[PDB]
C-alpha cells in the first residue's frame, strides 16, 4: 500500500494558531477510488490574558480559552468523509455496590442484658476524568467539526466544574490584574499553554471527474472572560460564557489528487 | 483469499443524519459463496432541543434517547445476513460474600468491681459491574436477512442522584431523570440540569460503529440491494410546579427521525453506488 | 491442514428464531477419518411479552425467557462427536479468611484501672457471576445439548436469583400490564432483545461405508411466567416455573461428506 | 517427528456415560519407542435423583459425588504409562501476619480536673486459597501399566454456610450438605435446598478431561489393548424430622455406575477400534 | 528511505550550560521534502546559590525555577517545524465516588428497659492524580518556524507542607516555599529548609531532551540555519524575622542567564557545523 | 553497524576501588564521525571502618561513605560528549485526596433526640525511595560527573534520612567501637560493602584531526564521620559531614581512534 | 562469535561442600582478548549441629550464619575479572504519606439543651519493602582480579518476634534469636524454637549461584590458574538459665569451614582441569 506524503505549516500571527498539516495520498490498489488521509495537528495559543477593565481599573477580567475548535470541510461533491477520529463514545464507570447487616448480643454486670442491630449500604462509582472533553459537534459527507470542551480540574480541595462561575478567582494577593487570579502552577496546560490538536480525517474521490478539491481547515478557541474585584471587604466574583466565540483562523488547502500536489491557497485571519 | 474494497456515503442534512459504509469483498477459495464485510458508520444527531429559559411555571426538553440502526437485504435475493457484531452480551459481575464474627469482654476496678462482654455477628455482600449511560443490544426483529441494534439510555445519574431511566417513576417527583432541584425557587425552564451534565449522546451525536458480514450466492443476481437505515427516537422530558414541589415526566419516542438509504450492490465488479433514499419524520 | 467452508442461515418466523451455521470440512491429512467442524450461531429472540389476563384483566402476566435451548443431533451411525465446546467445569471461588486478637489496658483518673480483651474472625468468599449459566445437559457419540439458565441479575439493592418469585415485578406505575414490572434498562440483554448463541461441535465420519449424513439442530426456549396484581392497597405476586417449555424450532441440515455439499432439507416451525 | 491421529468412541446411553477418546501417535526418530498422546474426554452423568416432595417427615435424595477415570494396557504387552495430566498439585497458599500496637492519653478541663490513658496490642493472620467444589487427584492404584483420576466432592457450599462435604458432621444437626431448614415447617422432601443452588457437578454431567501418554516398544505386538473405564458414584443424601429439629446423614457410594471400554489399538498403521465393552451397576 | 546522521555541540563554561544536538537527516522518496529529526540534549546548571549562614534577621537564597528551550528556523528560509516532543498534556485523572447509609437501633435491659436508634449518611469523593515537582508545558511563542518549551517550578513539598509554588501566598508568612521554621529561634541564614530537602532540579542541573522535526524544501538553500537557546530563570527566594514570626516571599526571574547558538546546516552534505553563539547575563 | 570492543582493568590497593571499563569502537556508516561508547563499571569499596580516637579513646567514631564519585572528562577539542547516562530527571509521585461528609441523626428513649454533622479531609503522598540517589553534578562537552548521594534508609519504626545525626548510632552493646554503632544488617550493602557503578558516555570523535586522545576516569568517595561516646549514664552522638572528601583514585587512559588501541596511560593513587 | 563448552567439578566429603563450575569460552572477533563466562554453582552445607535435649541449665547450638564465595585468578598473569554477578544492591522501597483531618458537631434535646464539638489531625507513614533471611553483598576484597560474595544471615523471624540477627541486642535477654521462650519452664537443649522454624539457610544447604566473567590476553600464557573458595562461618548460639529468666548469645564464625580449589585453565584447547585442592577446618 503505497504512500505518498505532502505536508504543510502555517501561522495566523493575530490570533496565535500554528497549523501543521500532514497530507498522505493512499494509493490501495485494493481500493475503488482515490484517498487520503489527512493528519490535522499543530499548537493553538490559549492566549490567556489578564487585564484591567478600561472603564472601572479596579475590576479584573481573566480571559481564557473554555473550548477549542478544530474542522475540516469541503465543497467538493467527487469528495467523501469517510473515516474521522475520535468519534464521540459511550461513558463507562466501574460500580461497586455494598449490602450489610450486624446482630450484636451483649452482657454487663450492672447486671443488664443488651442487644443490637444494625444495616448499612455504601455505593461507590469510578471513573475516568479528562480536563477537557472531546466532542463531534458535527460531521457528514463533506467534513466534520469537533470541540474541545473544558470539563473538570484538579484543586487543593477536591475536583472542580469547568462551569463553576468562581473558578480561577482568588483572594488578591496584589494590586496587579494577575494577583486576583490563581498562579501558573494552579492552571491546567490548556490554560496555561494551550492545545496541541490531534485529529485525523480519510477522504475518499471519485476517479474522473476532475483532479482538484478545495479544503477548509478551521482551528480557534471560544474564549470565556471571568471577573474579580474587592467591594466591603469581600472578593466580589462574576463569569461570562461565550464571551468572546468562534476566535478561528480558516486556511484554505488546495489538493490535486492526480499530481499529488498541495498548495496553500489562503489564511484568514494573517 | 482475495480483497476488494470500496466505500459509499448517504446525506440526511435536514435530520444532521449521515451514514458512512465501508465495504470489504472477500474472494475466498475456501467457500462457495461471495462475502462481504460491511461496516457501518457515520452520524446521528440526538435531536437535542433545549428548554426554553423563561419557562415559568412548566417546562420542556427533547433528548436522543434512543438510536436504532439496521442493516438488510431483500426477501427475494440470494443475499444473507451470516454473522454481525455487537452481540448480546451475557453480563457478567464479580461478587464478595463476608461473614465475620467478633467477641470480647471487658473490666474495670475502682470502689467497687465492674465488668462486661460484648458480641456480635457481621454479614455482607458486594457486588462489582460496569455501568454505561446507554446500552446497545439487538433489535428482536433481526432475522436471516437482517440485523438491528437499539443504542438506549441506560443509566443515567444526574449528580449523585440516579441512575435513572427512561421510565423512572418516584411515586411523588415522577421522572426526575433531568430535573435540578425537587423544591428550588427558579424558573422551570432554568430547574433542568445543566446540559454539560447531560450524557453526551442525550445532547451530542451518536456515531455508529457497527458491523455485519453478508454472504451472496454466485449464481445469483450480480447486482443485489441492500437497505440501511439510521433513526433517532426523541423523547420529551417536562417538569412542573404544583405550588409545593416540582415534579418529572419523560414521554418516550414524542418525535422519531428516520434516515433510510437503499445501496446497489456489484458483486461482480465490486462496485457499490447509492440508489434511493428516504426521510422520515415522525411527530406525536 | 485445508478447510472447505460452507454456511446455511434460516429463520422460523412463527418463533422468532435464526439459525447462522457455519460448516467447516476439514481435510487433515494426518487424521483417520473425515471431519467436520460445526460452528452453531445466530439469534434467538427472548419473545418477552406483557399482557392483561383473559379471565381476570386486573392480572399482569409478564412471560420471559428462563431457558434458551441448543442441541445438535444426528442419526448418521457413521459419524462420532469428538469434541463440543463449551463443556461443564468445575466452578472455583478465591478465600480469604481473617483471625485476630486485641488485648488492650487502659487508666483513668476517676481513678479507675480497666482491662479489655477481644477475638475476631471473618471470612470472605469471592467468585464471578453471569446472567446466565451454561450448562451441558447431555452428550454423547451422537450429539450434545446444552441449557443457557436464568442465574443471577444486578439490582440496585445487591444481586438477586432467577429463581426469586418476586422478580422483575414491580409497584405499578400505571394501568397498563408492561407498568407492573420493571423498565426496559433494568432487565438483561437475554431478556430484553435475546440470546446470541455461540457454540461449537466437531464431528467425524467413518469412510467407505456411504457419503450423506443428516444432522438435526434445534434451537429454542423455556419460558417462565411471572403474575402480578393489586389486591387490598396491595401487590400480590406469583410465578409458574416452566410455564411455556421447549419452545423449539428444529432444522434438518443434509451433509454430503464427498461432495462437501450442505443442504437445508427441512425446518419445523416456519 | 511424524504425527497420526485418530479417534474412537463408546457409549452407554443406560448409564448416561460417553467416551471420546483422541489418539495423537507419535513416530519420533530421536526416541526408540512409539508413542501414544491419548486424550479421554465425553461425558458422565451426575445420575441426579430429585427427592418426592410429597414426603413427609422423611426424605432423601441422589448426587453425583464422585466421578472415577482410568486408563491402563496389559500386563502382558510393552505399553507403558510414561506420563499424564492432571497430576497431584503441592497446593499453595498466600499468608498476611499482622501486628499492630496503638497507646494515647486524653485530658478535660473544667473547674475540676480529669485525665486518662489508652492503650492496646492487636494481632491477626489472615490466609488466601482458591476453593473449589470438586477436587481431582490420582488414584492411588495409579503404576506403570495405569494410570486413574477421582474427581471428588470437596468443598460445597449450602448458602452462607459450609463448606460441607460428604463426610461432614455436626453432633446435633448432622450432615447439613442439602439440608434447607434446621427448623423448617415443611415437608421433608421440600425441606432440601434448590437444587439450581446445588454444584453442578452433582446434579448435572461431568465431562471429564484427561490426558496420558504412553509408550509402545518396537518388536512388542502390532496390536495392543487399552482399556478406558468412566465410572460414577452416588450418594445417597437424606434427612429426616425428629420432632424438634432437622438431621441429615450422607451415605456414600450408596449407588455405582461404571462404563469399561477396551480399544484394540493398531500401533503399525495408527488405527484404533473398540472392541469389548462392560457396564456394571452397582447398588447397596 | 535513508538516514544520514551527524552531532554538534556548544558550552557555556561560564553559566554552566551546555547543548547537545544529535541530528538525523531522513531522505524519504514518498515526500517530497527534506526531513530532519533534531534531538536537543545536554545541560542547563539551576544557577543555585546556598543562603549566608551568619545572616541573622533577615536572609536570601537564589534558586533555578523555570527552564526555557527553544528551536527555531529562520524567517526568509524555507524551513518549518512541523512536529515536536513533548506535547501539551490534556491531563487525566481517576474520580472515586462513595454515597454510603447506615441504620440501627440498640436495646438494653435491667429492672427498668431502656432503648435507642442510629442512623447516619456518608459521603465523599477521592481524586487520584500525578503529581509533579517541575511541569513542561509549550512556550506561547511556538509557530510554524519555532517550537519551544517552559519547564517551570510546579508542586514543591517543603516535607509534608505543601505543595509550594513560585506565588504561594500565605496572608500571614507570605510565601513559605523554602521557609524551615514558623517560629524558629535560630538565625535566617539556617532557617531555610535543607538543600537536599530541596527539588533536584532547584538545586543540581536540569538535562533537557526535547526533539523536533523540521522539514527543508528540496528547492531552497543547500544551507541554512538553526538557532537554539538554553536558558534559565533563578529566582530570589528571601525570608525576614519580623519580630515575631517568620515570613518568606519569592522573586521571579530576579537573574536570568540565557545560552544562545546557531548552527549552519548543511542539507546536501548532511554535515552541521556551530556558526554563532550568545552568551546573555540579566540581573534585576 | 560493526562494533570493536577494549577493556580494561585495575584496582588502587590504597584506596581500594576497581574500575572495569568497556570501550567500544562503534562504526556507524549513517554517521559523520568516529564514535565511542564508554562503559564505566567496578567496585567501589565502602571502606566502613570502625575505630577509637586516638587521644579520646573513649570516643567512638564510625567512618562510612556519604557519596560516591563517578566522572569522565577529556582534554581533546576534537572530542564531543554526545550522550550519557543516566540524567537526572522530574520527580513523581502518585496523589490521592478525598473529601467527605456525614450527617447522623439518632433517638433515645430517655427520651432524647440527637443530631450531628461531619466532615473529613486526607491526603496521601506515594513515591518511590533509594537507599541512594543518583545526581549529574556537572556536564559538557568534555566531560560529565555524577555523584550517588546517601538519601534515605529502612529502619524499624520508619525511614531515616542520611542527614539525621544520630544515624548508625546504638546504645553500646560492648567495649569495642563497633558497639558503639548498628551491626551490618541494619546497614545498606552500599554501606556494609559497597557500591557497584553502572554508568555510560557516548563520545564523538572528528576526524582527520590526529588519532589518540585521553580520558580521564575518576571513581572515588566522600566519607562522612559519625561520634558516639557515653557520658553521665547516657549517650552522646555527634556527626560530621565532609569529613573525608574526594577520596578519589583518577584512571588516565589513551585512545588510539585509529588502530582502535586502549592503554592505560596512568593511576593516581596506586 | 564462537562458543566452546566445559565443566569441571570438586568435592570436599568432609565439610559436605561441592563445586560445580560451568565454563563457557568465547572467541568474539570483535573483541582482542578471549573471555570466560564462568559459572560457580553447588552445595555447602551449613554445619548445623542439633542441641543436646538432655542439657538442663545451658545448652547450645551451631548453625550456618554466613556464606562466602570467591572467584580468583593469579597476580603474575594476564587474566582479569571483567564483570559478575549479582552486584550490590542500592536498595529501592514504596513510601506512603498521608495527612488527615476531622471536624465535627453534636447536638442534642431534652429539659435543656446541649452540644459539642470535635476536631482531630492525623498524620502518617507507611513503609513498603523485601524482607530475606539472609542478604548476598560483595566482598570487600573484590579486585581486578577477584570476586567474592558474602551471603550472611539478614533477617530471621522466631515467630511474630524478629526480625533477629547475628549481633541482636536486648539488654536483659541478651539475643534471642532461636530461644523458644523468655520464661520456659524446660530443660535447655529444648528451649530453641524447633529446627523446621529455622531458616532453610542456617539448618540446610546453600546452593550457590554466581557467575564472572574473565578476560585473557591472546599473547598470554596458554594456561592460567583459576582459584574457587567455597567456605562457611559456623556461629555458635547458646543460651542459660539464671534463675529468674531465659537469655541467650550469639558467637560468629566460632567454626569455619572452607574449601579452596585451583584449577588449571587451557585457553587454547577450552579444556580446564582440577589442579589443587585445599580443605581447612578452623575452630576457636
Amino acid at each position: 500500500a503505497e504512500i505518498i506524503k505532502r505536508t504543510q505549516d502555517i501561522t495566523s500571527k493575530r490570533l496565535a494558531i500554528t497549523q501543521n498539516i500532514q497530507f498522505d495520498f493512499v494509493k490501495d490498489k485494493k481500493y475503488n477510488k482515490d484517498a487520503l488521509v489527512v493528519k490535522m495537528q499543530g499548537f493553538i495559543s490559549s492566549r490567556t490574558t489578564y487585564s484591567d477593565l478600561k472603564k472601572y481599573p479596579y475590576i479584573k477580567r481573566m480571559i481564557w480559552p473554555f473550548q477549542y475548535n478544530i474542522s475540516l470541510k469541503t465543497k467538493d461533491s467527487n469528495v467523501d468523509l469517510i473515516n474521522y477520529l475520535p468519534k464521540n463514545k459511550i461513558d463507562s464507570a466501574d460500580v461497586s455496590q455494598k449490602l450489610g447487616y450486624n446482630i450484636g448480643g451483649n452482657f454487663q454486670s450492672a447486671p443488664s442484658i443488651g442487644g443490637s442491630g444494625s444495616f448499612n449500604y455504601s455505593k461507590t462509582i469510578s471513573y475516568n476524568q479528562k480536563n477537557y472533553v472531546t466532542e463531534v459537534e458535527s460531521q457528514n459527507s463533506k467534513g466534520v467539526k469537533w470541540g474541545v470542551k473544558a470539563n473538570s480540574f484538579v484543586t487543593p480541595n477536591g475536583q472542580v466544574s469547568a462551569y463553576d462561575q468562581y473558578l480561577f478567582a482568588q483572594d488578591p494577593t496584589g494590586p496587579a490584574a494577575r494577583d486576583y487570579f490563581v498562579p501558573d502552577n494552579q492552571l491546567p496546560p490548556l490554560i496555561q499553554s494551550g492545545f496541541n490538536p490531534s485529529f485525523i480525517t480519510t477522504l475518499s474521490h471519485e476517479r474522473g471527474k476532475g483532479d482538484k478539491s478545495e479544503f477548509e481547515i478551521t482551528y480557534g478557541r471560544n474564549m470565556d472572560a471571568t471577573y474579580a474585584y474587592v467591594t466591603r471587604h469581600r472578593l466580589a466574583v462574576d463569569r461570562k460564557h461565550d464571551a468572546f466565540k468562534n476566535r478561528n483562523v480558516t486556511v484554505k488547502y488546495e489538493v490535486n489528487w492526480k499530481t499529488h500536489e498541495v498548495k496553500i491557497k489562503s489564511i484568514t485571519p494573517k | 483469499v482475495t480483497l476488494y474494497k470500496t466505500t459509499a456515503t448517504a446525506d440526511s442534512d435536514k435530520f444532521k443524519i449521515s451514514q458512512i459504509l465501508t465495504f470489504n469483498f472477500i474472494k475466498d477459495k475456501s467457500y462457495d459463496k461471495d462475502t462481504l464485510v460491511l461496516k457501518a458508520t457515520g452520524n446521528i444527531n440526538s435531536g437535542f432541543v433545549k428548554p426554553n429559559p423563561n419557562d415559568y411555571d412548566f417546562s420542556k426538553l427533547y433528548w436522543g434517547a434512543k438510536y436504532n440502526v439496521s442493516i438488510s437485504s431483500q426477501s427475494n435475493d440470494s443475499v444473507n445476513v451470516v454473522d454481525y457484531a455487537p452481540k448480546n452480551q451475557n453480563e457478567e459481575f464479580q461478587v464478595q460474600n463476608t461473614l465475620g464474627y467478633t467477641f470480647g469482654g471487658d473490666i474495670s476496678i475502682s470502689n467497687g468491681l465492674s465488668g462486661g462482654l460484648n458480641g456480635n455477628t457481621a454479614f455482607s455482600e458486594t457486588i462489582n459491574y460496569k455501568q454505561e449511560s446507554y446500552r446497545t443490544t439487538l433489535s428482536r426483529n433481526t432475522n436471516y436477512k437482517n440485523v438491528g441494534w437499539g443504542v438506549e439510555a441506560h443509566k443515567i445519574m444526574n449528580n449523585g442522584w440516579g441512575p435513572y431511566g427512561r421510565d423512572s417513576f418516584h411515586p411523588t417527583y415522577g421522572n426526575e431523570l433531568f430535573l435540578a432541584g425537587r423544591q428550588s425557587s427558579a424558573y422551570a425552564g432554568q430547574n433542568f440540569i445543566a446540559q454539560h451534565q447531560m450524557p453526551l449522546l442525550s445532547r451530542s451525536n451518536f456515531n455508529p460503529e457497527f458491523l455485519s458480514v453478508l454472504s451472496h450466492r454466485q449464481d445469483g443476481a450480480k447486482k443485489s440491494k441492500i437497505t440501511v437505515t439510521y433513526q433517532r427516537e426523541m423523547d420529551l422530558y417536562q417538569i412542573c410546579w404544583n405550588g409545593f414541589y416540582w415534579a418529572g415526566a419523560n414521554y418516550k419516542n414524542f418525535k422519531t427521525r428516520t434516515f433510510k438509504s437503499t445501496y446497489e450492490i456489484d458483486w461482480e465488479n465490486h462496485k457499490v453506488k447509492l440508489l434511493d433514499t428516504k426521510e422520515t419524520e415522525n411527530n406525536k
